[PDB]
């Protein structure tokens, strides 16, 4: 929505060297951050976008908040994908982001492409999700990783942060099968989203 | 296409391999290339000595050189042609291999720009070397030595597979010396 | 023509030269970003020499004590000056050339003779 | 285009030419990336000379 | 990376410095200053001239969650050479009372930006010890003859100082 900073967090992996989606499910990602960034700052300028990976065995801050479209899209060039996303830690890296933004008046927001299953128990991120909600973010969990069979310990993580307040957390799962990841996340409401309060 | 060779693998392998060849099948078709990793390294460990390795490894070679693990597609043709009994047949391969690599990172390396292959070619000169002290000449295998200890230094990261695969050529070249001591440093460093 | 869905191959005839003049741009770019490597670095270089100050050359007339020397500087008059441990005391001779501080007066480096801008016009006379 | 036109007719069905053009699509939305990620290095680059440049006439 | 490494010359400013940094984020009880460590190397001796804090925030439910503002790093280091053009990366400081094994991921970042395997200098703000109140450790990665494994760690080098003239009246 308006008046809002984004986490992007990018989930690294060597199922993400995988063809399901185009031509990597990587190189997929790339054409999707571009068209992100533009729905956002088309909405509203004031708007700023940060990146982290998952890439190491700990998640790293790419990009802090910026203005600049081209720095998220450089801090992908650096990255590397023999790196595993681990959720918990990188929720918790996500929300010391979410202090620092141009102003404080952008909303706080976490957006999150998962392309592996996810082997943090789940009542651990349940702590964690409940966390993220007393500091005002919700968390938008794009869901292509927990579908390769595997539980929803998300549908628990969604309904923990959701209460009265204008972030509003989402699930939104992408259909695998080829159709464009970037297409389907982009034509998704993102920008139609609504509160709770 | 390759459908077509693995069926005539699956038939000619073991009645325990045989489950381990179905699942190769099935990965390739469904583009979920990790897990094809997994079940190539399942097979391979008790399939080392058994002729339907090399085979199996030149059709998925072929076909995919980095949407299936660099690091992964190397370290599978290193054992294979160590159980090789030829090291002319040895020789040869690896070196048309390490000419596939050289002439991918062109053009995968800066795209991808995430991933790099040229860690594949340092792997397989290790090899190299060691055909030579297979063949018994350890000048030859110290002339690659010498580059590979340099290229180890450079690199300010190094991966545990480079520093092994570079003890491993040392520590063989050392015991056709019948140098005792030589071989002990060199086995120490490398186990741990 | 064979079709009359070759009148919609025309448009994928379009699309594919583009993609292959797009490659060019591809290359063009590629050209400049290591052209302006080496020009970025042709002035960063210039920033680094520039905060550099400069060093009084003299030469070592005579020892003091150890810790101490007496040279002669190339302004002229004699001073006494210390030493940076770089420099070591029996590299240290009498005509040798020392780099003495501009602000605290200190030797860090025995310098190469010094030789005289005249006879470097000498060296070019053979013609 | 040296192909996707009536020469192509004879190599491979139309079809293959109808799909081929929209995998040169994810192409060039790759190639697009790649050029637009350069757009930027090229603006801080010469900004980063600016930066240099300043104190350097200053001195001269 | 410069793999060789004997030494550590500390300027007094450095020591100061973090200790007026430290109480200006107002950080205690697991939340420690951590800002970047400016100097000479690609030398046996480390020679660190400076050092600046950087926007850094500590979690003390874990301190493998940290916060660190990479886009600064380089804004700040432009200003850097407008002082002085001979001052790069060479480490980070700490400024708690002793080594967290979180302080080898971070440790990580900073090998990006360094030439020279990077310093973690504790900058204790309780001055400890009964020499120099800093302790000094380079990250280092090497086998272990022991039977276990290739780690990276801190191998202490001694301590020293190398003051200006000027500075030190």
């Amino acid at each position: 929505m308006v008046l809002e900073a984004t986490v992007l967090v990018i989930d690294n992996s060597e199922y993400s060297r995988n063809g399901d989606f185009p031509r990597t499910r990587f190189e997929a990602q790339i054409d999707s951050v571009e068209f992100i960034f533009q729905a956002k700052r088309n909405s509203n300028p004031e708007n700023t976008v940060g990146l982290i990976s998952g890439a190491g065995a700990n998640p790293r801050v790419l990009s802090t908040f910026t203005a600049e479209f081209g720095k998220i899209l450089a801090g992908l060039h650096d990255t590397q994908i023999e790196g595993k996303l681990h959720m918990a830690t990188a929720l918790q890296i996500a929300q010391l982001t979410l202090k620092h933004r141009q102003n404080k008046v952008q909303h706080q927001r976490i957006v999150a492409f998962v392309c592996s299953p996810i082997s943090d128990s789940r009542d651990e991120l349940i702590r964690l999700a409940k966390t993220l909600k007393k500091n005002n973010v919700a968390v938008d969990i794009i869901n292509f990783g927990e579908i390769e069979q595997n539980t929803e310990l998300l549908d628990e993580f969604i309904a923990a942060v959701n209460n009265p307040q204008e972030e509003t957390s989402h699930l939104l799962t992408v259909t695998p099968g080829p159709r464009l990841l970037y297409e389907n996340i982009a034509s998704s409401p993102i920008i139609l989203e609504e509160g709770s309060s | 296409e390759i459908d077509t060779i693995l069926s005539t693998l699956r038939m000619e392998a073991d009645p325990s391999l045989h489950p381990l060849f179905e699942q190769f099948e099935k990965f390739y078709e469904e583009k979920l290339w990790f897990q094809l990793s997994e079940s190539l390294t399942k097979f391979f460990d008790d399939a080392k000595s058994t002729p339907l390795r090399l085979r199996l490894y030149d059709n998925f070679v072929s076909k995919f050189y980095d949407k299936i693990n660099q690091l992964s597609v190397v370290k599978y043709l290193l054992a294979s042609l160590k159980d090789s009994k030829d090291f002319d047949e040895s020789l040869k391969y690896l070196d048309d291999l390490k000419a596939q690599f050289q002439e991918l990172d062109s053009k995968k390396q800066r795209n991808n720009g995430s991933k790099d292959h040229g860690d594949g070619i340092l792997l397989i000169d290790s090899e190299i070397a060691r055909t030579y002290l297979l063949k018994n000449d350890l000048v030859k295998a110290r002339d690659l030595l010498d580059d590979l200890e340099k290229t180890l230094d450079k690199k300010d990261s190094i991966p545990l597979r480079i520093t092994n695969s570079f003890y491993s050529t040392n520590s063989q070249y050392f015991k056709f010396k019948n140098d005792f001591n030589s071989f002990y440093y060199t086995s120490l460093l490398y186990l741990s | 023509e064979q079709e009359a869905h070759n009148k919609a191959l025309n448009q994928f005839k379009r699309k594919l030269l583009e993609h292959r003049r797009y490659d060019d741009q591809l290359k063009q770019r590629r050209q400049n970003i290591r052209d302006l490597e080496k020009l970025y670095d042709k002035t960063e270089n210039d920033i680094k020499a520039l905060q550099s100050i400069g060093q009084l050359i003299g030469e070592v007339m005579k020892e003091l004590s150890e810790e101490k020397y007496i040279v002669k500087a190339s302004s002229g008059p004699r001073y006494i000056v210390g030493v940076r441990n770089s420099v070591d005391r029996s590299k240290l001779k009498k005509g040798v050339r020392v780099t003495l501080d501009i602000t605290t007066l200190t030797i860090m480096r025995i310098l190469p003779r010094e030789t005289d801008p005249l006879v470097y016009n000498m060296t070019s006379f053979e013609q | 285009g040296d192909d996707e036109l009536d020469q192509e007719i004879l190599n491979l069905s139309t079809q293959e030419l109808q799909t081929r053009a929209k995998l040169l699509d994810n192409e060039i939305r790759i190639f697009r990336s790649e050029l637009q990620r350069l757009s930027h290095e090229n603006n801080v680059m010469l900004e980063k000379i600016k930066d240099n440049k300043e104190k350097i006439k200053n001195n001269r | 990376m410069s793999l060789q490494h004997e030494k550590v010359t500390i300027a007094p400013l450095v020591l100061l410095s973090a200790l007026d940094h430290y109480e200006r984020t107002q950080t205690k009880e697991n939340k420690r200053c951590v800002g970047v460590i400016l100097g000479d190397a690609n030398s046996s001796t480390i020679r660190v001239t400076n050092s600046f804090a950087l926007p850094f925030e500590e979690d003390e439910k874990n301190s493998d969650v940290w916060f660190l503002d990479h886009n600064y790093i380089e804004n700040m280091n432009e200003m850097c050479k407008k002082i002085n053009a001979k001052e790069k990366l060479i480490g980070w400081y700490h400024s708690g009372p002793k080594l967290r094994a979180s302080d080898l991921k971070i440790n990580e970042l900073f090998k990006k930006y360094t030439q020279n395997n990077p310093l973690l200098l504790i900058v204790d703000v309780k001055q400890q010890g009964v020499g120099l109140p800093t302790d000094a450790y380079v990250a280092i990665e090497q086998v272990k003859d022991d039977g276990t494994s290739t780690e990276k760690t801190f191998l202490h080098l001694p301590c020293t100082i190398e003051a200006e003239e000027a500075e030190e009246i």
